């Protein structure tokens, strides 16, 4: 093509790459962040996991944990997406997996309900019109646990109220930095765990309701908080490594670019030289 | 014996002149019609500067040419010829200039061959520093429109290339002596000037200069006098003292 | 005409001006002309010469003691783009450039001058005045900041980052399209009268919209309507 | 109209490129998705089809003002074609006042007819 | 020649959407290659997976060619062009996979050849 065309389409072509470079940095320095988070939040989930693993009583009279297995009444769906794109896979791994298991697994809406934290969710469920009833949007780039309590209290006595009696939530798990996993992952109505009888002091009268409704719904509430920590940081290190493989592949085409560039330059030098001396021959 | 300063204020315009002459007197044409020996042209020009040795006349002649480009096309003969020629360069940058950069002299494009022994040991001592801390905040550049990098060390890199370029700008024929911007660099390379506004670095030289030219008679003589930098100790009281009386605006 | 302009500036001292449209077309009748006069061809297939061709008319509108000849001409940038010889030799001849650009002149933007490429070495702080150097060095910078915020928003958006960018954006989009003017002569493309505003108004203006007078202003408002008071009038008329 | 027009579609031209990355496109600015749309399948004609200056005109005018941003953009050449059916159906009057005066008759007079048209228009 | 009134009315618009798809194609393939499929538009998406397919299937097995390959030629007339493009346009065919549209005749050979595949 022409000189100007090819050197024109490099110069943008490096433009996008530095700032591609620089988002690469920014989700980098985020990730930096997002990772002390969970780990400063860690002890405090395993603090409430040590005193649940005391407020069971065996089989006690909980509503929540006891695997009630009523008829089953409008499956709850949770998602945890991204406010914005430029992720990769992130948002589609998560969506293509809910849509392809509530396909199989239920079959009308009656069955089901749609729990929405992102954009990019909410506008899915929108544009194919899904049954969505609860949703928040544009949360922080580091979510403290006040943010979510908010909507995490209203979903949980959602359950509390005899509705959502089947419950489970998606999120993409923080494998690695470079593999992030989208886990399925049970909800308070089918609780489950191993340890068996302790002892310890939080509130410690063996009161069993009271200790009852005083633990469970934080419990769920801590749950919640970790998963969603554990997604911002799978958000972040996908942004990342696409940032880089885009960087990766502006560079190769700026290099073919160049070459193209330099037969151009040869060419062009050749037939200027031919004209000149070519009308010079004349007189 | 004499020592002789030579500027040629557009050899482009010397190559275009000849060329036309060339073309005029029917010669051979050559790449963009410049004659056959464009090149031995400018070869001839450039190669009479030169340093005498000790057993003829110790003078010498030195030359500064001259090239102006189109639209920064430095791939272009004459310019290509010229910095072959030359024991070095400097790149001035029109959208630099523009953007406030006064000399818009780009460290990165600028080379010396002679660098290094055509200096004073004080100014040898600091200027490492300062190219290498300029050349690490050339790469930082790019990510200052972002708010804010998660650690501090990073944006400390934004900050001393911002200090930097502060210090580095200068007004219209004001030159400064090589000991007043030893001064300085060595003020900005320890750190004394971090923690100073950026805009009020342009004022802060000055009235260093000013300090200095009010109690700084034994500093500025010990530098004059052997080429060296004056005892770090004492230079770094005076400009502590100094930092005790100028005040942030 | 230089003849004849050069007759009233010697003759009785008097100060001429000499509009000169389009000079380009000189060099580009030296190049058809020189050809057929037998001369060997040049670089580009203009003259050799090209540049003695133009310095010997350039050189002759100069100020004198007597009198001063000063010239407003067009250049013709071929291709548009500015490395062409015939634009490029001119430039050394110029005291004061006025880059109109396109893509500017795209969206209608007259008199489409660049306020980054429009260079004069009139502006200087001892001549023009330290207020009004101050002015338009700010203006420059604050506009300067604009154009870096168009390709990350391209690749991400307006509203991605926030930092001070609400007041930057503003400040900047608000003057950029306060620099457009309606002209007297643009009746012929639009019928509505132009506007005369002198310096010390527009120095004062700018100061107002600079330190945030009239930040809440509309951005229309700025566009092609001249004063400030003109400015701050249509927009009452159109925003209530 | 053909200033506005001009203008709209500059206007509309730049910010697609920005509209295929972006979700955060706000809504009013959508509006000038849709008008720039409208207009760009307006300015479509198919081969060998001369079409007069009031009749063309008319149909500017109806842009600009917003009397059919409410119609999909899949349906914008049948509106065109059945609208210029309905002026030579009842637009007589119109089509004349316009080729005699040369200038744009009263917004009332034709923003009536107009309506009736959306009003008798179905859209697939 | 390729005018509504000398091939028809359908022949001409079927020609004119797949000319429109392909333009399309060639205009997304400079971001798809600088950043990858997954930021795409869902309707860019679908434009993709449909223009690859039609792409794929203006490809032919020519009588000559029986030479090179074992494969013999195939003569595939108009009506039967205007329908399979239709079809394929009209996501009949949004399914299948995209390699079994290379080299084949009329439309039902590409059901069979993705039946004979792992379909």
């Amino acid at each position: 093509a022409s000189l100007r065309d090819i050197k024109t389409r490099i110069n943008a072509t490096k433009k996008t790459s530095q700032i591609t470079k620089a988002m690469e940095m920014v989700s980098t320095s985020k990730l930096n962040r997002a990772e002390q988070n969970a780990k400063s939040f860690v002890p405090y989930m395993e603090k409430i996991q040590e005193v649940v693993a005391n407020v069971a009583l065996g089989a006690g009279g909980a509503s929540h944990p006891m695997l009630v297995s009523r008829p089953v009444k409008k499956t709850g769906y949770l998602v945890i997406t991204s406010d914005r794109g430029l992720a990769g896979a992130y948002n589609s791994n998560v969506l293509r997996l809910v849509y392809q298991t509530i396909q199989k697994r239920h079959a009308s809406p009656d069955e089901y309900a749609i729990i929405v934290i992102g954009r990019v969710g909410l506008s899915f469920f929108r544009k194919r019109n899904m049954p969505v009833i609860l949703d928040i949007t544009r949360l922080p780039d580091q979510p403290s646990f006040a943010d979510i309590k908010e909507i995490a209290r209203k979903t949980v006595g959602l359950f509390a109220d005899g509705t959502f009696d089947e419950l489970y939530m998606y999120y993409n798990h923080y494998v690695s930095a470079i593999q992030q996993e989208v886990t399925e992952r049970k909800l308070l109505p089918l609780t489950d765990l191993a340890e068996n009888k302790q002892r310890t002091v939080y509130e410690f009268e063996p009161s069993q309701e009271e200790i009852l409704d005083v633990l469970l719904p934080q419990y769920a509430e801590s749950l919640i908080y970790g998963a969603l920590l554990d997604a911002k940081a799978s958000e972040h290190a996908a942004r990342m490594t696409a940032m880089k493989n885009a960087t990766d592949n502006a560079n190769e085409l700026i290099r073919t670019l160049t070459l193209s560039y330099n037969r151009a330059r040869q060419a062009a030098i050749t037939q200027e030289i031919t004209e000149i001396v070519a009308g010079a021959n004349a007189l | 014996g004499k020592h002789v300063l030579v500027v040629y204020d557009d050899l482009s315009k010397q190559a275009a002149a000849y060329r036309e002459l060339s073309l005029l007197l029917r010669r051979p044409p050559g790449r963009e019609a410049y004659p056959g020996d464009i090149f031995y042209l400018h070869s001839r020009l450039l190669e009479r500067a030169a340093k005498l040795s000790d057993a003829k006349g110790g003078g010498s002649l030195t030359a500064l040419p001259f090239v102006e480009t189109q639209a920064g096309d430095i791939s272009a003969y004459i310019p290509t010829n010229v910095i072959s020629i030359t024991d070095g360069q400097i790149f001035l940058q029109s959208d630099l200039f523009f953007s406030g950069v006064r000399p818009a002299i780009n460290a990165g494009l600028s080379v010396s061959r002679v660098g290094g022994a055509a200096q004073i040991k004080a100014m040898k001592k600091v200027a490492g520093t300062l190219r290498l801390d300029l050349a690490a905040y050339r790469e930082l550049e790019a990510f200052a429109q972002f708010g804010s990098d998660l650690d501090k060390a990073t944006q400390a890199k934004l900050a001393r290339g911002a200090r930097t370029v502060e210090v580095l700008k200068q007004d219209l024929h004001q030159p400064i002596p090589v000991e007043k911007q030893v001064l300085i660099i060595y003020a900005l390379t320890r750190g004394f000037l971090d923690d100073i506004p950026v805009e009020d670095v342009r004022r802060f030289e000055k009235e260093f200069y000013l300090f200095l030219d009010q109690n700084g008679q034994h500093l500025l003589e010990h530098i004059r006098t052997t080429k060296d930098l004056p005892n770090e100790d004492d230079l770094n009281k005076a400009i502590e003292a100094f930092k005790k009386t100028f005040v942030v605006s | 005409g230089l003849t004849m302009a050069e007759y009233f500036r010697d003759e009785q001292g008097q100060d001429v001006l000499l509009f000169i449209d389009n000079i380009f077309r000189f060099t580009q009748a030296g190049s058809e002309v020189s050809a057929l006069l037998g001369r060997m061809p040049s670089a580009v297939g203009y003259q050799p010469t090209l540049a003695t061709e133009m310095g010997q008319l350039q050189e002759r509108i100069t100020s004198t003691a007597k009198g001063s000849i000063t010239s407003i001409q067009a250049i013709y940038v071929p291709a548009d783009d500015y490395t062409d010889p015939a634009p490029a030799t001119t430039f050394s001849h110029l005291d004061a450039t006025t880059n109109l650009e396109r893509k500017l002149a795209e969206m209608g933007i007259y008199p489409a001058v660049d306020p980054l490429a429009s260079t004069s070495r009139a502006l200087a702080p001892e001549i023009v005045g330290e207020e009004h150097y101050q002015v338009a060095r700010k203006v420059q910078q604050t506009l300067q900041r604009y154009k870096e915020l168009q390709d990350i928003i391209a690749i991400l958006g307006m509203d991605e980052l926030s930092d001070e960018d609400k007041l930057v954006v503003h400040r900047a989009r608000r003057i950029q399209f306060f620099l457009s003017q309606n002209f007297h002569v643009a009746e012929q493309f639009t019928g509505q009268p132009g506007s005369y505003v002198p310096v010390k108004e527009t120095v004062r203006g700018f100061k107002e919209i600079l330190e945030g007078k009239y930040d809440h202003l509309p951005e229309d408002a700025f566009r092609l309507v001249g004063r400030i008071e003109e400015v701050v009038e249509k927009a009452k008329a159109m925003g209530v």
